[PDB]
């Protein structure tokens, strides 16, 4: 590697030329990867929190769902008493206590679907990051080794490291 | 949460009551705040002493939690959405 090799200066300018090429290449498709990698990973984690999210509602709806058999089952007895009292006003009252308990449920189980459907449509985002992902690392991975092959050569024919700077430059 | 917050409790008689809590506030006072405002509803005679319930509910993390230290703080509850179930838990 280190010391100056018995070569034609002809062949390393050229191999030199070359591995700025594919350098340049290189981590053009690299800086496009990481940008992706960083959309990716955001997306990941939303996702993440929006799957939690939907089990809280299931079992949030499963709460206010045993609230409403809670109901049925207290105010058969006390309906039945008062109809026979009169008091159309307190089971009015307790009518409307209950619809307001299951407009309250179909409020939450709209949430639950808007979720799901959105969960649904960022879960596609996240498969197209992915397909655009895999379509770019073969590519970056080759052209980064071609760069290694010829970085390893120059190295090795003991090339100066301000020489191999310029080359790596841009 | 914002200083005072609608916190929509669910009693063991049926009814829903919405309540203004402090998010600051400790589940034993407002478990005190909630049984007084019961008797301004209906079926307040099926209700024991507040003493005899305790209050359920969902975390950000879906688990079902009861909540047995009722000198928790309301914003410390980590609660998916702003309502508690009452139970006797049995």
């Amino acid at each position: 590697y280190q010391q100056d090799q018995v070569v034609k200066e002809d062949n390393i300018e050229a191999v030199g030329k070359k591995l700025h090429k594919y350098n340049t290449q290189f981590q053009e498709k690299s800086r496009e990867y990481d940008r992706l990698y960083e959309e990716y990973t955001r997306t990941s984690q939303e996702i993440q929190m929006k799957r939690t999210a939907i089990e809280a509602f299931n079992e949030t709806i499963k709460i206010f769902e045993e609230q409403c058999q809670t109901q049925e089952r207290y105010s058969k007895e006390y309906i039945e008493k008062f109809k026979r009292e009169g008091n159309e006003k307190e089971i009015q009252r307790i009518m409307h206590n209950y619809d307001k308990l299951k407009s309250r449920i179909s409020e939450i189980i709209d949430s639950r679907r808007r979720l799901e459907e959105d969960l649904k449509k960022q879960a596609a985002e996240y498969r197209e990051i992915d397909k655009r992902m895999n379509s770019i690392k073969p590519d970056l991975i080759q052209l980064r080794k071609t760069r290694d092959q010829y970085l390893m050569w120059l190295t090795q024919k003991g090339v100066r490291q301000k020489k191999l700077n310029e080359w790596l430059g841009n | 949460m914002p200083p005072r917050i609608l916190v929509e409790c669910l009693l063991p008689n049926g009814m829903i009551v919405t309540l203004e809590c402090l998010r600051e506030a400790t589940l034993i006072t407002i478990k005190h705040e909630l049984f007084k405002e019961a008797r301004k509803y209906p079926l307040h005679q099926l209700l024991q002493d507040e003493s005899s319930y305790i209050f359920v509910s969902v975390t950000q993390e879906a688990e079902r939690e009861e909540f047995f230290d009722e000198t928790r703080r309301l914003c410390d509850l980590r609660l998916f959405q702003p309502f508690l179930k009452v139970i006797e838990p049995v």
